[PDB]
């Protein structure tokens, strides 16, 4: 199935500075309908992952405007404008276009 | 609100069988499939199955196929999953997550992964 | 205990062809039904009892035609109108078809009475055409809509709203397709064929007969290719026809295109006045 | 000394298109043939000798139409009915075609006698139309069914039952296709063309002629595209047309669709009464 | 803030099918329009005011038909004629369509006056058909061509010359498509439908009506499939219908083929004289 | 009953030729093809050929093509196979197994491998 | 042609206990018609192989209910509910969808 | 004549942002897209972007995507390009070259690369 | 994307003698329309590259007849009939058929 590599594996970030995580696929994520179904999750330590953005750029209701994503084809990127103290955890990117769905490697965001 | 509640953590000997309940409430249970996702400790999230609560059209992942049977209980709006012949590396955490959309004229699979259960951890000793 | 295969969306040509067919049907039907209904029900009126039946047929066709723009918009873009409008659209769609079919059956029954029992049975014909018709057609058509009234609603899939029928499980759609067939095709067909056989036999041992025969044959010629699509879909659902899944997608596309083409039953009624009348 | 290439099953659109064509043909033919046969053979009766010929044509068409649901079910699902029903279906299918063709030839011969020898030959016409016709049409049609009577049976392939013709070797099907052509197309065609040429010549040096001419041309226009399909298949079989195997599958699909479309010869007969009559 | 997908050139069958359709339309239209115009405007003249309207329609159709060979050559080969000829072709193309539509609207208005106010309103009919028509049709049609007059020109892409419309930005084409729809389809359609409704109502409470009704329905049946193509293209442009890009190419091909088929409005006018006249 | 009977075991020198009979009874012999399968001792089963008894449309495997000619005797309802230029490693066991289905309108190949012959062993010395 | 690997090569089993053999293909075993033609054989020592199950799950007439198979796509499995003393021999899985047919490696069932 | 004029050479520290103007004259600016090409010193010419001046349908190269935003100023007939998070190896020369062709019925991309700007060099220190 | 290798990397040429540079692609440069869009550039030291020939053989206006090109499929060649003292510089071949466009390695012409 489709395999996605996510970089960087470890991303030390300093408070008040933007950061970017990007994951690349092995097959073009374009559906026959005409959309791209790739969404990003954040998993805080000890609780189930939650949804941040669904599709390439649409933002899931209930999260701040700091999180934003972009990309097309086989390259996608998620960026955080400002890093607070509550943005520590794992981040995953997954696709829902080709049966079966495949998750990402995972990126952990520390505090520097 | 829409939410999914699971059972407690379990420990079982190798070769046994484990069934984890997944009770869902807050929406029409018979119009969204359910996908079972397992995350090994210190490893990337993995997928192992999916069942359509509309008419029980189960599907399994290649790596686990032949050892899991997963069914639903529409009367009480619960979804189960049975795993047998447990191995040493099966100690992990299982998440029940809504997936797909089933209807009379629409039976697509690219609308979901929105709400997740609390998750349960199973270990083999 | 079977694996699922997910339905794939219609081709781009279908996405363009359905809206134009719907728009043409709407444009023809609105004008035709408005004109026939207005003339029959407001000034010149109707000389014959058959015209009275045709007025009910025209009203049902108008009620159906009213809801076409929602169908076209749903076919092209996403659903935006709301849950109540979804329910109303489904209810009207279910009402109009059964109303039209039973009005046709009533017309055939009236012909039968007018032909064989012409001398004896004028009072029964008048009574049937004046009072009984409401209970005959409008009551059961309204009654058969309770399943749609409960099981039709809009679902939120991500950012896309879907107006469809969400049944508790699979067998409900099989049962409802079977009642659709049994009430649309079989029983009224049996009544119409039996009635016309008796009239033909009596005649062997009429402009009106020709005019009401062409309407019925043209109605069932439009509806016929849809019902084989439904019958096959139901058999495939009950694990009797396991031909794969490409066959399933092909028959789904066939059902869609065939119902789009068979929506012509509302347009067919006013035309016969222009040509034959 | 050749390599084999295995026939691939028909496309999904064909699997859906054959049943609807069969259902439409059955629905039209059953009603039309029932009505014509009933009127001609039970009450009003027939004014002219040609109507008498048409009654035999109608009976043959009814006998053919009776077996269509088995064809549709076999086309969609597996065979379940049994070996005896397979044999009966094949026998009836073989009987009806030859019966219809020879009835058409008899009609042409009667026209020839009615036109050129009208004064001299009334007694021969009556005798031919009353007594000789049975031996002429029904005896050879029954006689030609012995190959089907022996070589048609159902075979058990795993869990699927197949109702087909299992010949001892390849050349039998070539011989039987050749006799099919020689008895359906060529000899009756020669008789009909010669007869109409003589009538045309005599006329140069009629409503009835027009009505029986349209029936024949419409019959052979429906059957014509099938016989080129058979002719080409036979030539390909005898290693005379070695165009590959994709050509073989294409011509097989052509044969299937063309026979499905040419089954309209049973529906064509009652319509002409409605239009011309 | 979106990614671009580049339009792909039409299929080879389209590249061959457009020239033959254009050539057939040119050959039919030139002869038909030349004949009708010559007879109406040079010898026998016209008995009725409607024939006078038809003469303007014929002149507009001739003006359109004159430019077809350039369309065919551009469809097949590169543009060679020059910038001035590109501008003239676009101006004539824009003029003829609006002229024809407004002449049809005027014919409907004249019918309305002739039917309901026949006794009172002969002088207004004569005045409208003699003097007002020029200001009504020819002035606005000329006025609406300024956007084409400015934004139509030939561009040098390598060694290939392209005659097209180069707008300052995207929204201009949306605005101009909207005015195209509002002035071709909606407003004249509203006028025609309202007028015919009033005539039908008055009649309920005519060879001329039939002849001018068939022309209008045949005109809007040819133009109808094009306007859904434009409407959908405009909605796709404004990020309201984001169905992808294969859908965009499909709708572009649909627009091209549909305008090629809808160019029949120039050929339709002279034929009705041959058949109905 | 339906059954297939073969000949006895044979031993032949290298470079010779061997023909093994395959007599079939219990069903219409002219409506099912026959496939010849060879199993080398201590090795996985292998396929080498197929002949259609309907009209003799033979087909051979790539590894053995050019050294085998296989024909049928419809009169006595028997199927043969001839192998020439035998090598040292040809010592094995040959099975005659019904395959396919041949008819006037149906000539498929995915219905068979049901009944097998007793098998014969040939050795080279 | 299609190549199928069967595992395990040797499967020691204890009397009265279930066992499973699974073979994986290299190409999807789905016919244009819509079925999967993969069947399993058992060869006792000294006699010709016999058919146990034809297609993925259908059971050939004349064998007990202990043998049962499942799978789809490119993965298939055959399982024996109870192992008796007469279930000793080689087991093969073969396909009939793509010309020519290909057999399996073979699995031998011992007694433990 | 048709010509494209760029800005001057620039030097910036790592992590900064640079915008290079590309003023075009001599032809209708709103009917030809613009492609930005960068040539690293002592290396082969490389492509990094393209913007359609008709309606601003930008597109970026994979290697640079996520760090460049490029826009046009139709009022003064100029095209810009913004690059942020500059690295050490970004010292190179940037050329603004006309590309494509945009029209009402023609929006192809294989007609261009004809006229080039004078080019500007940017360095990081 | 399409990758083109250009040979030779260094081409010493003597004044008054013809020379040839040829570059080979990795995918056939044939458009759906039916043409091949491959063009050649020359870059003198210190100025922007200019266009010499557009498409396989058509000559861009403003250059002498000495430059001429040919080829088809995946092989193309540019040849200079006579080498003067002003023909010193880099030469590139690029394609415009598949999004995105790709340039060539580059060939430098010296004087021998
Ligand atoms: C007398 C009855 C005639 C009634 C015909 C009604 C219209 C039925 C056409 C709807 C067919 C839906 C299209 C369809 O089946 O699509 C596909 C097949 O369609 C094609 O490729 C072409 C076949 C349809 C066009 C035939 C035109 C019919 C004649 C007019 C399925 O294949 P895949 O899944 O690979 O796409
Ligand atoms: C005057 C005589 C007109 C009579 C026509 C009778 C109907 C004949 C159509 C049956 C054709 C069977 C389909 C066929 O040949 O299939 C394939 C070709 O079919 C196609 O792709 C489209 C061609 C058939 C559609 C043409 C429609 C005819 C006009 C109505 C063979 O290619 P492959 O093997 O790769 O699938
Ligand atoms: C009542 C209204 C009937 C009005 C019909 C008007 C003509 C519309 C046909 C123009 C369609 C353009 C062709 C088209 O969409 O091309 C492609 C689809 O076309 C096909 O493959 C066959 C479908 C078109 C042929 C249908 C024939 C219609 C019946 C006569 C798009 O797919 P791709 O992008 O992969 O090529
Ligand atoms: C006289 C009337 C009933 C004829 C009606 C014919 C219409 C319904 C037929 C004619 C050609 C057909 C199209 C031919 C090709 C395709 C492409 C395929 O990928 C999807 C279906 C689609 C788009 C078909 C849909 C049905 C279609 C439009
Ligand atoms: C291209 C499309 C929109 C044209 C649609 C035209 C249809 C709607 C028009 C054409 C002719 C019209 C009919 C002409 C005459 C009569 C008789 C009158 O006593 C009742 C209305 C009735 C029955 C009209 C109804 C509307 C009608 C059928
Ligand atoms: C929710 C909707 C679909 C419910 C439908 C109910 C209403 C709209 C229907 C039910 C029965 C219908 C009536 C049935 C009979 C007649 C007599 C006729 O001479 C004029 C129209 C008239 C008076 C109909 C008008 C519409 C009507 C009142
Ligand atoms: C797929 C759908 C749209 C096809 C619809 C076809 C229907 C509307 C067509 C098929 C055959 C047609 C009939 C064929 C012959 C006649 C006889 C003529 O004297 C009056 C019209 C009449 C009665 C036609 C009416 C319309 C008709 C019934
Ligand atoms: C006026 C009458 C005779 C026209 C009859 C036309 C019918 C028989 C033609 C029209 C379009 C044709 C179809 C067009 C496309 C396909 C797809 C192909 O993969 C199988 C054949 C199939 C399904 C054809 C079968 C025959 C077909 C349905
Ligand atoms: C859509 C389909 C099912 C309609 C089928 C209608 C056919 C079967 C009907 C339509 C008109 C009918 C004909 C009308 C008149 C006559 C004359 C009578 O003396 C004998 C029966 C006969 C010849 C009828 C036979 C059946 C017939 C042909
Ligand atoms: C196995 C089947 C197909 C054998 C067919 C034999 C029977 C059904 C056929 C053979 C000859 C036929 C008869 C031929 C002639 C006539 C005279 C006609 O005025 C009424 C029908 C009638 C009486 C036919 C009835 C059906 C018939 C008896
Ligand atoms: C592939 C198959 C189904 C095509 C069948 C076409 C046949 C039924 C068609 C083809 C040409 C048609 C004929 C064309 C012209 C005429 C003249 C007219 O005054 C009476 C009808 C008549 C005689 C038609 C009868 C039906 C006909 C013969
Ligand atoms: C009665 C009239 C309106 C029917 C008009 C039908 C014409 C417009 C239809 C019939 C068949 C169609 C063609 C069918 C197949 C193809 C191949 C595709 O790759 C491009 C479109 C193209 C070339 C279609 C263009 C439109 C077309 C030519
Ligand atoms: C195959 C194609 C080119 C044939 C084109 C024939 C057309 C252009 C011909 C056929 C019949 C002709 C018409 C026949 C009769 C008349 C009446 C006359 O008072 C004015 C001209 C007019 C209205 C003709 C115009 C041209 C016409 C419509
Ligand atoms: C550049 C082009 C398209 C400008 C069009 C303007 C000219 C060609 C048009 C504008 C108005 C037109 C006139 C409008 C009305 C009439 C009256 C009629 O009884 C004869 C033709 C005649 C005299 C027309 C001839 C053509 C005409 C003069
Ligand atoms: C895609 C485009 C070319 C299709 C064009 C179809 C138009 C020209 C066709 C579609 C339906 C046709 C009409 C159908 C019925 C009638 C009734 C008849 O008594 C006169 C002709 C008339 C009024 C036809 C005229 C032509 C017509 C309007």
């Amino acid at each position: 199935d489709v395999v996605m590599t996510q970089s960087p594996l470890s991303l030390p970030v300093t408070l008040g500075q933007p950061a970017s995580i990007s994951c690349r696929s092995s097959q073009s994520l374009v559906y026959t309908d005409g959309n791209t179904y790739l969404n990003w999750f954040q998993q805080r330590p000890g609780q189930s992952p939650r949804r941040l953005i669904y599709k390439v750029s649409n933002r899931d209701s209930g999260v701040p405007d700091r999180f934003s994503g972009s990309g097309s084809g086989t390259d996608f990127t998620l960026k955080i404008s400002r890093v607070e103290a509550e943005d520590v955890g794992f981040y995953y990117c997954m696709q829902n276009t080709h049966w079966p769905l495949t998750f990402g490697g995972g990126t952990k965001v520390e505090i520097k | 609100q829409v939410q999914l509640v699971q059972s407690g953590a379990e420990v079982k000997k190798p070769g046994a069988s484990v069934k984890v309940s997944c009770k869902a409430s807050g929406y029409t249970f018979t119009s969204y499939g359910i996908s079972w996702v397992r995350q090994a400790p210190g490893q990337g999230i993995e997928w192992m199955g999916w069942i359509s609560t509309y008419n029980g059209n189960r599907n399994y992942a290649q790596k686990v196929q032949g050892r899991v049977t997963m069914t639903t209980d529409r009367s009480t709006s619960t979804a189960y999953m049975d795993l047998r012949s447990l191995r040493s590396d099966d100690t992990a955490v299982y998440y029940c997550a809504r997936h797909g959309i089933t209807g009379a004229r629409n039976y697509y699979y690219h609308y979901g992964m929105d709400v997740w259960g609390q998750g349960t951890t199973v270990t083999v000793s | 205990m079977k694996e699922p295969c997910f339905r794939e969306e219609n081709a781009n040509f279908n996405k363009i062809f359905l809206p134009t067919i719907y728009s043409i049907i709407f444009l023809t039907g609105i004008v035709g039904n408005g004109l026939v209904i207005l003339v029959m029900g407001y000034q010149k009126k109707l000389r014959s009892m058959t015209d009275k039946y045709r007025l009910h047929l025209s009203v049902a066709d108008l009620l159906f035609v009213i809801t076409l723009p929602f169908w076209a918009v749903d076919a092209v873009a996403n659903w935006y109108f709301g849950n109540f409008l979804c329910k109303a659209v489904h209810v009207i769609y279910t009402v109009s078809l059964y109303s039209s079919v039973l009005i046709l059956a009533f017309i055939s029954l009236d012909r039968y009475l007018a032909i064989v029992h012409a001398t004896n049975s004028q009072r029964p014909r008048k009574l049937l055409a004046e009072k009984v018709v409401y209970v005959g057609v409008w009551i059961p058509a309204l009654l058969l809509t309770i399943p749609d009234f409960i099981f039709a609603n809009v679902s939120e899939a991500d950012d896309r709203y879907i107006c469809d029928r969400f049944y508790p499980n699979d067998l409900w759609v099989v049962v409802f397709q079977f009642q659709h067939i049994m009430v649309g095709l079989i029983l009224p067909g049996i009544v119409i064929l039996s009635c016309y056989c008796i009239i033909i036999s009596k005649l062997s041992h009429r402009k009106a007969l020709k005019t009401t025969v062409i309407l019925i044959l043209a109605f069932f010629a439009c509806w016929l290719p849809y019902y084989i699509g439904i019958s096959i879909d139901s058999f495939i659902l009950l694990e009797i026809i396991k031909q794969g899944c490409e066959f399933e997608n092909t028959v789904h596309k066939w059902i869609s295109i065939t119902e789009a083409l068979a929506f012509f039953h509302c347009c067919l009624n006013p035309i016969l006045y222009a040509f034959l009348g």
